[PDB]
């Protein structure tokens, strides 16, 4: 399941299990496995020949893939990514609504549009204009006639 | 403010209405002037209530209604019409088509117009949060109780 | 066209003062891309300037 969390294909997990077949639990080291193994071995169709290295890795890989994707569904873990965030809406929701109902320029009265033009024209065309007259003015005033 | 509540056209219309009440043109509304227009509309009130409906809007207490007080009355009337319906317009901004549900494409349309951009996948993240029913659309009832999409 | 229609309709979703600010922003010749005015209309303002 950890390998599936690391985005591995079905072949990668199988070869990972092939090299890690010795990490399966030991019945002596765990009290829980004592009764589970006894209950597991009591089934009618359980043959010890079915515990082949290939048969073990196939069933573990199939179940692990199902188990991994199952908990991705029940626990989407998509929280803490986009939580309830109120970016600016709770105070700026009136602005975004006002944006979609903003009056276009061609619907304004002519006199109102002209006043807006004068403010825009002076800031972008008159203020931005460069006229250097200080040097010329001082030179003219410094001459005796 | 009056500029926020009223437009230039509305101010002109209110001035004409004020001049309709003020036949004299002195700039003030008296009880007889107010009473005269009420009789033209059918009502026949007494001076007791006629004074009361003047004092209810008369600010300086001079006993007469001038245009600044008349505009202030109309400004309140325009403002208090909407109390909590501001969420209705907010819902319609997300609801382009005009039905009672917010679709993911409609949520894309408003998000496209806004500054922030979505990668066509996280749009499903917040719509499923807002949509409790799981039908893929956020209705008006789901929007007011909790707003995320 | 496609989603970038928002860029073209950005003018109509802006206050009228901002709309006319964008229209007149063609003086420095480095802003002839955001301004959507035709060249003939641009010439009249430059002639008056
Ligand atoms: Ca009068
Ligand atoms: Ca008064
Ligand atoms: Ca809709
Ligand atoms: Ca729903």
């Amino acid at each position: 399941k950890t390998r599936y969390a690391l985005k591995d294909t079905d072949e990668e997990v199988r070869e990972f299990l092939q090299n890690n077949l010795h990490l399966q639990g030991k019945v002596e080291g765990s009290p829980s496995l004592r009764w589970q193994m006894a209950l597991y071995r009591g089934l009618p169709g359980r043959e010890e020949d079915a515990d082949d290295p290939e048969k073990i890795v196939r069933r573990v890989q199939e179940v692990s893939a199902v188990l991994y994707h199952l908990e991705q569904t029940e626990h989407p873990y998509k929280s803490k990514k986009a939580v309830w965030h109120k970016l600016l809406s709770k105070q700026r929701r009136r602005a975004v609504v006002a944006c979609f109902r903003m009056t276009p320029l061609y619907n304004l009265p002519t006199h109102r549009a002209c006043n807006m033009f004068l403010e825009s024209y002076k800031a972008a065309w008159i203020l931005t204009e460069d006229h250097s007259f200080e040097d010329r003015m001082i030179d003219d005033l410094s001459k005796a006639g | 403010h009056m500029a926020d509540q009223l437009t230039e056209e509305q101010i002109a219309e209110f001035k004409e209405a004020f001049s309709l009440f003020d036949k004299d043109g002195d700039g003030t509304i008296t009880t007889k002037e107010l009473g005269t227009v009420m009789r033209s509309l059918g009502q026949n009130p007494t001076e007791a209530e006629l004074q009361d409906m003047i004092n209810e809007v008369d600010a300086d207490g001079n006993g007469t209604i001038d245009f600044p007080e008349f505009l202030t009355m109309m400004a309140r009337k325009m403002k208090d019409t909407d109390s909590e319906e501001e969420i209705r317009e907010a819902f319609r901004v997300f609801d382009k088509d005009g039905n009672g549900y917010i679709s993911a494409a409609e949520l894309r349309h408003v998000m496209t117009n806004l500054g922030e951009k979505l990668t066509d996948e996280e749009v499903d993240e917040m719509i499923r949060e807002a949509d409790i029913d799981g039908d893929g659309q956020v209705n008006y009832e789901e929007f007011v109780q909790m707003m995320t999409a | 066209s496609a989603a970038e229609t928002a860029r073209r309709t950005r003018e109509f979703r802006s206050p009228p003062q901002e709309q006319i600010n964008m229209l007149l922003h063609f003086k420095d010749e480095a802003d002839e891309e955001d301004c959507p005015l035709p060249e003939d209309i641009r010439q009249d303002l430059q002639d008056f300037h």
